């Protein structure tokens, strides 16, 4: 029907459907600078293979950001937009994972597709984010 | 009572040159007249005060000759934290070589080797009489600054300062 709808092709169509970002797109993912500097906090702050709170990473975030200065300390509410514009292009996914203190309470928790080969790549070319490692 | 170097120069420009090569008697006296204009000396000939009016020029070199980029700037330095605090503007003139930009200092020094006269740029180089009563004119100034200034003043020196603030 494609070649009714012009008027294996189309598993060629069907697999760079899935196999991008991390090669080629995450800088797609990443126009922003900034957003290039908080993906790198998100694995900065999994040293603490911890349930990884989007606190946690503001934690992080704020406490080199105030050691090296390129830029202001932004909102949590802005750390609350940004991370999710690393989550709609399918990169980093959130779940409200477990914590049974009082009950069943819901801290989330992240989890990254990419490798810190991947990564060193698409830093080195900016010597901005080279600070921050 | 015989005198130094800073009190026949009382208005003016006072030079050091090799400022690490000194001791502490000479860094005693000169952070002495970097942070106020006025010396007083107690000693077995006299007990006074006088004043000296001076702008300070050093020249200094690091511990090792030149620069190290794996130590730091704290360490690179032997000079104290009271003595660069007081000292607003340190230049760290710091040289790199380079392929395209030594060859136009190297083309700057076989030009002014070759003869007397300065590269033919679209600018005449003034003489030290005409730019000497410039600053002489200049100096009576007495510039006042504004409000709209002052709001980006404070600005900046609360960034500079939290930035500042390893």
């Amino acid at each position: 029907e494609i070649y009714e709808l012009e008027k294996l092709n189309y598993i060629a169509k069907v697999f760079s459907k899935f196999v991008n970002n991390n090669s080629t797109r995450t800088r797609i993912a990443k126009l922003n600078i900034q957003q290039k500097l908080i993906l790198c906090t998100i694995i900065q702050s999994l040293k603490l293979n911890s349930d990884a709170t989007i606190d946690e990473s503001f934690d992080h975030y704020i406490k080199a950001i105030t050691k090296t200065d390129t830029l202001a300390p932004l909102q949590r509410n802005e750390f609350l937009e940004i991370c999710t514009i690393l989550e709609t292009c399918g990169l980093v996914s959130i779940k409200k994972t477990k914590c049974k203190g009082k009950t069943k309470r819901f801290v989330d928790k992240i989890d990254v597709d990419l490798d810190m080969r991947e990564f060193y790549d698409e830093m080195t070319k900016i010597s901005i984010l080279k600070p921050f490692l | 009572l015989e005198g130094g170097a800073l009190v026949l120069a009382d208005n003016g420009i006072c030079c050091i040159d090799e400022f690490d090569k000194m001791d502490e008697s000479d860094r005693t006296a000169i952070h002495e007249v970097m942070e106020q204009q006025t010396i007083s000396i107690s000693k077995a000939g006299i007990n006074t005060t006088l004043n000296a009016r001076t702008s300070i020029l050093a020249a200094a070199n690091p511990l090792y000759g030149r620069y190290n980029p794996r130590l730091s700037p704290l360490d690179n330095i032997n000079l104290p934290a009271a003595l660069l605090s007081r000292f607003d503007i340190l230049f760290l003139m710091l040289d790199i070589p380079s392929r395209d930009d030594d060859e136009k200092l190297a083309e700057h020094v076989t030009y002014v080797h070759m003869h007397n006269k300065q590269p033919d740029l679209d600018f005449t180089p003034v003489e030290p009489s005409k730019m000497r009563e410039y600053i002489a004119y200049a100096k009576t100034k007495r510039p006042v600054m504004s409000e709209a200034v002052n709001d980006y003043v404070v600005q900046a020196y609360i960034r500079l300062r939290q930035d500042s603030k390893d």
